[PDB]
């Protein structure tokens, strides 16, 4: 019997036990997440253990196997996904202290708190207080002196920890036939074995740049008239032609502009598009709208929800006295169990979120045919781009008149328009830039191009020349503004939520096109269009067992990442900002500083 | 004609095959590329109608040939599609076989 | 779709519409050649410009495939003969200046005129009075000052041309992915994509060289029978060890030995085989030759030419009424259409001519269920060559008399043999080396290894070297010998005529072994051969749907040129001329020159 047969037969066991051992890790989890109590934890912590262990185990075994005489590229993924060493690779004295590094990095950002002047006993952490004011805070000093103390704090702190994090890393990665950690983290995007539709790691930073280069254009007069907003509001502190200082931005870093519209709203005479209080007025509640989402998403064509998600997915909030984690959630505990862990509200916000939850629950069930191995997304950013397209489509206002929650004397108009494009702008687009330079600073630091002597420097030089940020005040090389991010110090990737949001409006363009639309790219419905529905279908059953670009070109027919769609959404944004953005200089002159 | 013959069309693109005896007459623009074209003739998207131009001068492999197909099946309402049953002559006075 | 399936749909229609227009030029040219009148000339000319634009601008929507992803080599070929850019690639200054250096070329050597020192009103132009004299002239000194005279008008005012000709050629080709104009003519023998019958551009000149390293000793012999001959026609003029002067070999650029076999024939008393009388005496005409061109074809296998051919062809001068081209041509109008042109007279020369176009027809119609980018010969060389073959097999002596020309009381000897083979010589490898040495100087001009100040001194010298003919006199730099010939100063490539002239033998000695001959290979005849004609049509078939190597391959075995059919056929005659070769030294001193 050849190495196949017995792959074969290793894979098909291997499968039936990691869904039974997964489904029963996953109830653990659930039963701990929807009741937080010690023995749900003991239960979680056991069922998790077990389950690690036996995959570790059966990884070990799965080595035994070349994988280059085998041919079948089913086999050959299963097994690649399941013969990665991992970590194990390094000696054990190496993966102890990397782990222990690990666990202090995301313990000294957990456990951060800042000390303050004002008063010696007026400490606050990170997430509540110190997010309350860089939100909401109109005042410079303040929010510059928080902005300043917490990097200070907390950079100055992990900076020891991450320089010993990137040579481990570095060392582990190496050892797996890789180039470094970057290039680790970039091998989800290759694509081998299949001509025609292979894509190697090195082509996603050519690809995402050739996006960038693009998305510059745009990005250049949101933050100039960002800019030109923000002088009434911030006088005496910002240049006519210079970059924003760091502070300002909304946000501890900046990532989402979202708490700008506060101060950069076109037209803050009308109110935007909110059915809050039209759905009290009509009696809703978390089954009302969960079930307003499943006829949305049956209308377009895909299953309806099992029997046990009513059944055992917790949709509201029992109160405090069956303790949860409020965290929008979708739970795909396996063996076709589906349920949704959220503390639904009355609130368009809620509204928005079930039905992301629902697409993503119904992106988990279309590929429920394959194996364990294989039952997830294409890659790491087509889920959350399947959960996000439908939020948009469900956004609109036609959507929000035709099930009746938008009265129909009332026909949209340019300024709500221009309103919600622009706000929209300040989450999806302002924050691109900011995840394209991220992961090209540590990229090039786990490629070694940036010396150790050069971190702070050169990440501040790419934030004045990429996302136009400068920085308030002179930062010594102890900093370390990056590791004050979680998804940088927690050891996560951050090219997801770029790749992603591209593949979301992507998407949107090729099922618009389906559906026969006649206007803007931004007032598209894919509801009671079965074809897009089935388009979308078709590549969601793929799952992973294709590869992403044959996954793409199945529903907008490229075979490579492209960002035209993303353009086409803001077209009339864009179109305006010109129009407007012509009062001042358009851009930003890195050489200027506020210090 | 000695300046071509245009009035006779014929379907060179469709999106899959005709069935036996289908007829077809739309005229739609046929999708070749990805996007629909919005029904405009343009880059992959061409007109699946196109004409023939016969000439005096063409080949006897591009010359023109009406063709026809008379074509006899069955059911069960007898019928009156029967062949001529031709006659001879009426003799008297004689048995014959009639 | 991917695009293998929109490029076959591009293919299709293009070739439907091409098809329809290209018809219809032809058409128009047709009746234009047959009739000259300012209608047809308008005709002709709307439908040019016509077909043209459509031409182009299919082109232009054809460039929008990238080439790269087909794998059909038959797509492959056709969007490669039809995404040439051509001259478009540079900027329309200079395909202006490009166009007007074109046209006042073609028309200053069309309407050049020398003036004499004879008499003031005594200008004679090229083709007619001046041929005349330099092919009929015994007088030494007035083919020498015509000779000197033509150049001396013509090339001095042509070489300013020539200047910006060569240049702005070299910068369009380069700017198409070449290296030089010459390496874009040498593009047509370019295979690649295909393993073990590819071609390179750059092998071409090599395997050229390497024939004409064979060719040469035969050449040698043949240049040195010549002028021992020409010695006793113009003494005091030739040397007994030196080259031969350019105003002695029977033409103004000496392309043709033909001339000189009035003046060279071995044995003058015995006359050559004409079959003039003997055809007036049967009372045979056009019609009547025709037929016999087609019972002989059809002997051979092919099929019978079209019925339209005997309707629509005009085989015969109608007289000075209905006014046309009396150049032999073979007209392919297409879908199904073929005509011949020519002003069939009662003469051996018109037999030959006849049966070379029908052999040209035949080849049209062989690949007639090819498309339309593809219904052509396997190269610039190969339809000539097969023309060619058929006039050579009828000429023989023993087709002449199977068909009833020549009577039966006629048995070929020895003289006879030698008198048609020398006689033959004269212009079949008499001309080889004219034209190996005029394409080895354009390809290094092209190339820029011979300098600006160099290049009547390179061309000359290279004259000496390889064809042996010296300078009648000292030529200064400002004189264009080149460009007094045709094919030079009218943008046309002169390597067909060399490698068809060996593909001609190569088809002879490849037909020969199939006939089952049993002598020489000048006494070969294809007539009743079926094994010959049904290999030679599994050739004439393929047309340029296959590499022209493969071709090759299918009648005569090689992958590659072969010349020794060449020296084959010329076996008999090169024995006999070393037998008389022995005279006086073989060879030529090129130090030594008549001035
Ligand atoms: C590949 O594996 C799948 C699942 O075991 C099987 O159905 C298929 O036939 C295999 N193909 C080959 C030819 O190995
Ligand atoms: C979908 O169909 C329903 C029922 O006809 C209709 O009420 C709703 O407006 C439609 N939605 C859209 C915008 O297509
Ligand atoms: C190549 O083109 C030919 C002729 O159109 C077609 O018959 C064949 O299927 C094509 N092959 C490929 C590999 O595309
Ligand atoms: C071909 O056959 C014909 C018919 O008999 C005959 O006249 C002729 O001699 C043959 N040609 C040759 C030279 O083989
Ligand atoms: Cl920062
Ligand atoms: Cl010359
Ligand atoms: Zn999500
Ligand atoms: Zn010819």
């Amino acid at each position: 019997s050849t190495i196949e047969e017995q792959a074969k037969t290793f894979l098909d066991k291997f499968n039936h036990e990691a869904e039974d051992l997964f489904y029963q890790s996953s109830l653990a989890s659930w039963n701990y997440n929807t009741n937080i109590t010690e023995e749900n934890v003991q239960n979680m912590n056991n069922a998790g253990d077990k389950w690690s262990a036996f995959l570790k185990e059966q990884s070990t075994l799965a080595q035994m196997y070349p994988l280059q005489e085998i041919q079948n590229l089913t086999v050959k993924l299963q097994l690649q996904a399941l013969q990665q060493n991992g970590s194990s690779v390094l000696s054990e004295d190496k993966s102890k202290r990397l782990n222990t590094i690990l666990n202090t990095m995301s313990t000294i950002y957990s456990t951060g708190k800042v000390c303050n002047p004002d008063n010696p006993q007026e400490c606050l952490l990170l997430e509540p207080g110190l997010n309350e004011i860089m939100a909401n805070s109109l005042d410079y000093n303040e929010r510059l002196w928080a902005w300043e103390s917490w990097r200070s704090e907390v950079g100055k702190q992990l900076r020891p920890l991450y320089e010993e994090y990137v040579v481990l890393k570095n060392e582990m990665a190496r050892a797996n036939h890789y180039e470094d950690y970057g290039d680790y983290w970039r091998g989800d995007y290759e694509v081998n074995g299949v001509d025609g539709y292979d894509y190697s790691r090195g082509q996603l930073i050519e690809d995402v740049e050739h996006t960038f280069e693009e998305i510059k254009p745009l990005y250049e007069h949101l933050h100039a008239y960002v800019r030109a907003k923000l002088m009434n509001a911030y006088p005496s502190y910002i240049s006519p032609i210079g970059c924003l200082p760091a502070h300002l931005l909304g946000d501890m870093w900046g990532r989402f502009w979202t708490n700008l519209y506060s101060l950069t709203v076109p037209f803050g005479q009308k109110p935007n598009i909110d059915v809050t209080d039209a759905m009290v007025d009509q009696a809703w509640d978390a089954q009302r709208i969960f079930k307003e989402a499943e006829k949305f998403f049956v209308s377009v064509g895909l299953p309806n929800m099992t029997q046990g998600f009513w059944e055992n997915s917790m949709l509201t909030d029992p109160g405090n006295v069956q303790k949860a984690v409020c965290h929008p959630t979708a739970w795909d505990l396996g063996k076709g169990d589906f349920r949704i862990l959220m503390c639904t509200k009355v609130t368009m916000d809620d509204f928005l979120t079930a039905h992301h939850e629902m697409g993503h629950i119904q992106y988990d069930m279309a590929y429920a045919a394959q194996p364990f191995l294989l039952r997830n997304g294409a890659n790491e950013g087509f889920h959350e781009a399947v959960g996000e397209i439908m939020s948009l489509s469900a956004a609109t206002p036609k959507h929000l008149k035709s099930i009746g929650l938008l009265s129909p004397d009332f026909q949209e108009d340019n300024e709500t328009e221009i309103n919600f494009l622009l706000k929209q702008a300040l989450t999806i687009v302002g924050t691109l830039p900011f995840t394209y330079m991220l992961e090209k600073w540590r990229w090039m630091v786990f490629k070694g191009e940036i010396p150790k002597d050069q971190w702070m420097k050169k990440w501040w030089e790419m934030k004045r020349e990429i996302v136009g940020v400068v920085e308030p005040v002179p930062h010594d090389e102890t900093y370390c503004d990056p590791a004050s991010l979680f998804h940088v110090s927690n050891d996560y990737s951050f090219i997801r939520y770029y790749t992603r949001t591209l593949y979301q409006f992507q998407f949107q363009e090729a099922l618009c096109q389906a559906a026969k639309h006649e206007g803007p790219l931004h007032k598209c419905d894919i509801s009671n269009s079965t074809e897009a529905g089935q388009k979308l279908f078709n590549m969601l059953r793929l799952g992973k067992s294709e590869p992403w670009t044959l996954a793409l070109e199945n529903v907008v027919g490229a075979k490579n990442m492209n960002v035209r769609p993303l353009l086409n959404y803001f077209e009339p944004l864009f179109t305006w900002l010109k129009d407007q953005n012509k009062n001042s200089f358009v851009g930003w002159s890195t050489d200027w500083s506020p210090y | 004609k000695v300046g071509g013959n245009y009035n006779y069309l014929y379907r060179l693109f469709r999106k899959s095959n005709l069935k036996p005896f289908e007829r077809d007459i739309s005229t739609e623009i046929y999708q070749a590329g990805n996007k629909p074209c919005n029904g405009v003739a343009g880059f992959n998207c061409y007109f699946p109608l196109r004409s023939y131009g016969f000439r005096p001068t063409y080949g006897v492999g591009h010359q023109p040939y009406r063709v026809v197909v008379l074509s006899f099946e069955l059911l069960h309402a007898p019928a009156t599609v029967c062949g001529p049953k031709k006659s001879t002559n009426l003799v008297k006075n004689k048995c014959v076989n009639f």
